């Protein structure tokens, strides 16, 4: 067929990395491990670990975008009570 | 007695998807009529068929 | 020998403390608003004040009050 | 906006088919056909709802066979060409009491009364809405609104004002079992049966649920069993590096 | 550190390395879960080709 | 060889599912293509058994849909099935698209497979908003009528390109036929422009969740992710069964179920969830022209999200502040789908334009000026001059 | 009707000659059927009713 451009991956035996020498990489059937291995320590520490690496980029931004939700819409109920009629027609106009 | 139950059972291939079908056969039928044993008896009375024998004594 | 549930339920959570608070609130707002109807030039005043927010605070708590009970009344 | 145009949310009521595994009360919707058919048949429509899907549900097959005679039905006409009559059978629909949305809006007042076939799934709230903006008609509107000439007060109805007037009173039907019958106990009964015949599903659905995420949640655990044994030489292979000699 | 040493494993191992223990315990698990997928995939097959039966109106007008 | 990896069709299926080389270290966010194809073949399928049943004029469009509900054999499940995979196809869409603008592949060796991305975005979008207009409920109709009536904004060209859309003055009989000939359409140029997706991806091969070459260790996709695949197949079946049998219609409006009345108008007209942020993009700023044009830009503004991102390190993943303000944006996004589905009212308004500025400039402002702070923040705190 | 125009007749004559048939207009204020005299939209009625 047709050999098109190159790329930065080949196939099995010339996939492009760069050469290696001396990582021996030794493994284990399954059929001779057991697997749910730690599945209760790893359950209760190793997912502590990374919800404590990880959370403040998730709840400092969720928290500040749900206090803004929440401020506007119980301004919004308070706009539109009887309580805020001179103050919705002054934000109108 | 491990070796006679993987000889008889998952040694070749035939028999281990008959005996995987024979027992969809079987865990399905008694599966549906269990859970439909279940699900009518959780709900005494609810059902039409004890309205309609309600109503008819 | 029986009638109504719903009203009966209504009827008992009318006279708690929190309910007659709310009840008192409503009927301070009936006879403002009718005061307010007597006078003179009520065919227009840019703002003809209902009283629509009292009645809605007190049916809602006495609609969160009810809403356990009633279906147990009922057969 | 203002909660008056919002309408007044309904409450959470304590339904007996509130849950995942409780269906409908049948009693409850062959008592609320009766209330349909004593005092909601004057308005409102039901169309799609055949006759033949009461059967096994709220009455016997003689029961629907036996009310189907009393409706008159549109024939394909006879031998010399004028249309014919018949008597309904069990594959005909329920039919409305207008024979058209003219004539329905000339007998209540220019307002339409909506077809009650999809009505709790057509709203926000359910059946818990129905059932509130049946009961809650005040005696009086509270002070300081004014309705227009032919149109009555409700709170849950978005607006205020509704052009149904309260029809559930009292002793309107008396059931055939002996249940008493109350404005709550028809307005239960009739917003049961609305259930019905807006989700014929209800049943069949809940079970199939049932079977479905058992299998599922089963076939879940197993598949998670499954991945980390065929994992289980990757997560646990070892890399020794020692450094090469130079050339 | 020698190329020969194996590195250890004794906690991902287990104690008894039986052929016929471990295999059929595998072959079970995967087996239950051909089951359950077996008997799913009938269901929704069966399901989507009921579908395309006679409508109930048509059933009633037979 | 193999007759697997010799026969032409067996080759194709080998060299894309069996032992096409995975990268060793990637994560669970990577199954999420896989459960898009499966999603999308599940669509398609529950949409032909509903459309030998579905009749597509203006008098039995809604009464066919309500046929299909309660007459046809098991016609709820395929309803539900359909209705309520389309909002999962969708969440399940924007994992996607948010793992893909996380991780860093929009970068140097695959911003063609992002492009043909953006182009099936478009195009599901489309077709999913045929869909929803195919049913004609109150939603429905309406839905069509307030976009089309955005469409005419066109200054020269707009009421006749819009009185061509519709097939006639208003959204009626032809404008119903034509979008059920759309709705079926659209899906089969979907199938292949993932078919292109697929070739696009496969020449360069997958990302993984550090940057860092792939090309020392993989893995092949047969015995391995084939399974990781079928734990989150059997998951996302799990939570679709219960969204179908257990609730379907807590997704979507309360108001579809009301026939299609060209007289009155529900005083709420929003569309279904997954269209939104970009409905609150377009009610954002008041004129109408500009309103769709900032639309079309909000979706493909993506383009430039290649040709932008000036950090030398691919990925969010060993960043601080990219990673705040990524989830900074991802929480505006979800922000901008709340105010989309509110009346325009008084702090809802000004949240919708604040919320679309920072949508806008998260791509065009924040990211080159956090991506450049980063670059030179790795460098004066590595090297010691 | 309205292909009849153009083709063999003019359009005053087709519009004279389809006011000689009657057709179901939709009812009025009371609800029940009127009769209106054709216009150039509705087709060629046959003799027969059914
Ligand atoms: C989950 C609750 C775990 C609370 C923490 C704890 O009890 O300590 C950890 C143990 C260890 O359990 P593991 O996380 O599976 O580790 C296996 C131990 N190896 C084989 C590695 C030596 O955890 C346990 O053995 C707890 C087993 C509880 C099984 C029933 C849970 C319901
Ligand atoms: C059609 C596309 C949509 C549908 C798409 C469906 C998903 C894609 C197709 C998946 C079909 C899976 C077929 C598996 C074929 C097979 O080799 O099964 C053997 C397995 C056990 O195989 P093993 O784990 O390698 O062990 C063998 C070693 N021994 C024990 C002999 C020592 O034994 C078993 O797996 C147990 C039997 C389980 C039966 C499969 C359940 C699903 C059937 C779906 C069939 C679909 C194909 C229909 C073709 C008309
Ligand atoms: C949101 C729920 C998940 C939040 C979360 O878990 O974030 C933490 C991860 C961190 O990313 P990580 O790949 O795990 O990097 C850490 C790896 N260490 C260094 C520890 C080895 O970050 C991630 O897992 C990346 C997930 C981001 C994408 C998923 C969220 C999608 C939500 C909808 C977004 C809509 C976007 C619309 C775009 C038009
Ligand atoms: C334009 C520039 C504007 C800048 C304005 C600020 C922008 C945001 C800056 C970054 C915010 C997150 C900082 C903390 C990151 C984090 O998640 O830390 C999380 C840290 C730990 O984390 P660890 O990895 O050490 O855990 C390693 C665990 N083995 O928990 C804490 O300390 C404890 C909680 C403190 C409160
Ligand atoms: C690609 C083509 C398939 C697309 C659709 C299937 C994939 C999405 C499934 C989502 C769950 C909804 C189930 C709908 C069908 C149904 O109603 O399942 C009901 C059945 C039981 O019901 P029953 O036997 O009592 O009655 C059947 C007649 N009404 O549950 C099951 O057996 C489990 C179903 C999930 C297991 C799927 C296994 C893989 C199948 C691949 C094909
Ligand atoms: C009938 C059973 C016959 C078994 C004969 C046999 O065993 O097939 C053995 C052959 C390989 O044989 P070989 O290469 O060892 O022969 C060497 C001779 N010189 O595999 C096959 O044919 C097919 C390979 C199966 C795996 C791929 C299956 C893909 C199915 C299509 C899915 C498409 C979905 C996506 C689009
Ligand atoms: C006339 C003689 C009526 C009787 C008896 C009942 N209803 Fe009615 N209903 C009627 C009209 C004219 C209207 C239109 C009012 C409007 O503006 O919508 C209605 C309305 C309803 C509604 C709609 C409420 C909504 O939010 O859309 C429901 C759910 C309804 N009606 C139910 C109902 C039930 C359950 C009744 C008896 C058991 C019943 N109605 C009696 C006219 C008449
Ligand atoms: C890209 C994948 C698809 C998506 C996202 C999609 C989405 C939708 C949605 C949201 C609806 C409206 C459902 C509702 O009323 O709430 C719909 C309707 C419909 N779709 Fe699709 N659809 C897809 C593919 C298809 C295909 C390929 C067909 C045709 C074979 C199809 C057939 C239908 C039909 C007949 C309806 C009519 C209403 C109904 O019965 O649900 N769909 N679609
Ligand atoms: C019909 C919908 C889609 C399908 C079926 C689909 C399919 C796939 C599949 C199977 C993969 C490989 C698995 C993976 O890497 O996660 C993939 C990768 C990718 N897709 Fe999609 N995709 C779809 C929509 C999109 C969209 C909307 C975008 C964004 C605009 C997109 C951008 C990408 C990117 C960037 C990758 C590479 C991820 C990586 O390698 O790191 N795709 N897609």
């Amino acid at each position: 067929g047709p050999p098109s451009g190159k790329t930065y991956m080949g196939w099995w035996g010339h996939m492009g990395g760069p050469k290696q020498k001396g990582i021996t990489s030794y493994a284990v059937s399954p059929y001779a491990q057991k697997p749910l291995q730690g599945i209760f320590h790893n359950a209760v520490f190793n997912s502590f670990r990374r919800f404590k690496s990880q959370f403040l980029y998730v709840l400092i931004p969720a928290g500040i975008y749900w206090y803004w939700w929440k401020n506007g819409n119980e301004y919004n109920e308070f706009l539109y009570s009887k309580a805020g009629r001179e103050e919705l027609e002054r934000v109108n106009v | 007695s491990f070796s006679s139950l993987y000889k008889t059972f998952f040694k070749r291939n035939a028999v281990f998807v008959g005996t995987i079908f024979a027992g969809a056969f079987v865990f399905q039928t008694v599966f549906d009529t269990a859970i439909t044993s279940w699900y009518e008896n959780h709900n005494k009375g609810k059902l039409w068929k004890d309205v309609k024998a309600r109503i008819a004594a | 020998e029986v009638t109504d549930q719903l009203e009966d339920l209504r009827e008992h959570f009318k006279n708690t403390e929190e309910g007659k608070a709310l009840v008192h609130h409503y009927e301070e707002c009936a006879e403002r608003v009718k005061i307010q109807q007597q006078q003179p030039g009520y065919a227009d005043l840019e703002h003809k004040e209902d009283c629509v927010e009292e009645f809605f605070h007190l049916q809602h708590y006495l609609d969160t009050a009810t809403a356990p009970r009633l279906f147990d009344k009922l057969k | 906006m203002t909660a008056a145009e919002h309408g007044l949310h309904a409450p959470a009521y304590a339904w007996s088919h509130n849950g995942p595994f409780e269906t409908f009360d049948h009693a409850s919707i062959r008592r609320g056909y009766q209330v349909y058919r004593e005092v909601c048949a004057a308005c409102h429509s039901l169309d799609r709802v055949a006759w033949r899907t009461l059967v096994g549900v709220s009455h016997t097959n003689e029961e629907v066979r036996n009310m189907a005679e009393e409706f008159e039905y549109d024939d394909e006409p006879d031998e010399q060409g004028n249309p014919k009559k018949r008597p309904g059978k069990l594959s005909d629909y329920i039919p409305g009491p207008y024979p058209n949305e003219q004539a329905a809006r000339a007998a209540n007042q220019g307002a339409l009364p909506p077809d009650l076939s999809l009505i709790v799934k057509a709203r926000h709230g359910g059946c818990d809405y129905i059932f509130s903006l049946l009961t809650g008609y005040p005696d009086e509107p509270p002070a300081g609104v004014a309705l227009p000439p032919g149109s009555n007060y409700n709170p849950y109805f978005p607006g205020g004002s509704i052009a149904m007037a309260r029809v559930l009173f009292d002793d309107m039907v008396e059931y055939e079992d002996g249940t008493p019958a109350t404005t709550s106990q028809m307005a239960k009964d009739v917003t049961t049966f609305l259930n019905w015949c807006a989700e014929p599903e209800h049943d069949e659905r809940k079970r199939l649920g049932l079977k479905t995420v058992i299998i599922l949640s089963s076939l879940y655990l197993l598949s998670i069993w499954v991945k980390k044994f065929k994992w289980a030489g990757i997560k646990t292979r070892k890399f020794v590096f020692n450094p090469p000699k130079p050339r | 550190k020698s190329t020969y040493r194996t590195p250890n494993f004794d906690d991902v191992l287990k104690e008894n390395n039986d052929a016929d223990k471990g295999r059929s315990y595998a072959y079970f698990m995967v087996g239950a879960m051909g089951l359950l997928s077996s008997a799913g995939a009938k269901s929704t097959v069966e399901t989507f080709i009921s579908s395309m039966t006679a409508t109930a109106d048509v059933l009633a007008m037979a | 060889m193999a007759f697997r990896k010799s026969n032409v069709y067996l080759s194709l299926v080998n060299s894309y599912i069996i032992d096409s080389p995975q990268p060793s270290s990637i994560n669970y966010w990577w199954n999420m293509g896989s459960l898009l194809g499966l999603c999308l073949v599940i669509q398609i399928v529950t949409g032909i058994f509903m459309a030998m049943h579905y009749s597509s004029n203006i008098e039995l469009a809604f009464s066919s849909v309500e046929h299909i509900m309660r007459d046809v054999h098991n016609g709820y499940i395929l309803r539900y099935l359909h209705a309520n995979g389309a909002s999962f196809f969708f969440m399940v869409m924007f994992m996607h698209m948010a793992k893909g603008l996380y991780y860093g592949s929009y970068r140097s060796p695959r911003v063609t497979l992002w492009n043909v991305g953006v182009i099936i975005f478009i195009l599901t979008i489309a077709t999913a908003f045929l869909g929803y207009c195919c049913v004609y409920g109150q939603m429905s109709h309406w839905g069509a009528t307030v976009i089309t009536n955005l469409f005419s904004a066109i200054p020269f060209v707009g009421n006749d390109i819009v009185s061509w859309l519709w097939g006639g003055f208003s959204v009626s009989n032809p404008t119903i036929q034509r979008f059920f000939a759309l709705h079926y359409l659209v899906p089969f140029i979907i199938a292949a422009m993932v078919i292109m997706h697929l070739m696009a991806l496969h020449i360069h091969g997958s990302s993984n969740p550090l940057g860092i070459t792939g090309n020392l260790d993989r893995i092949p996709m047969h015995s391995y992710f084939i399974f990781k695949d079928l734990v989150t197949v059997f998951l996302f079946m799990l939570i679709l069964a219960l969204f179908v049998f257990y609730s379907p219609n807590t997704l979507g409006h309360p108001d579809n179920y009301i026939p299609g009345n060209p007289l009155v108008t529900p005083a709420s007209i929003v569309p279904e969830w997954y269209l939104l942020p970009f409905y609150a993009i377009l009610r954002s700023i008041p004129d109408k022209l500009l309103g769709v044009i900032t639309m079309f830009a909000a979706i493909l503004v993506l383009l430039v999200l290649p040709f932008t991102d000036r950090s030398v390190v691919r990925g969010n993943t060993f960043k601080v502040l990219s990673k705040f303000f990524f989830f900074i944006f991802v929480f505006n996004f979800v922000l901008l789908g709340q105010i989309g589905a509110c009346h325009v009212e008084v702090p809802y308004v000004l949240m919708g334009q604040i919320a679309t500025f920072i949508y806008f400039a998260y791509f065009l402002i924040i990211v080159p000026v956090i991506s450049t702070i980063e670059n030179v923040l790795f460098y004066i705190g590595r090297v010691n001059k």
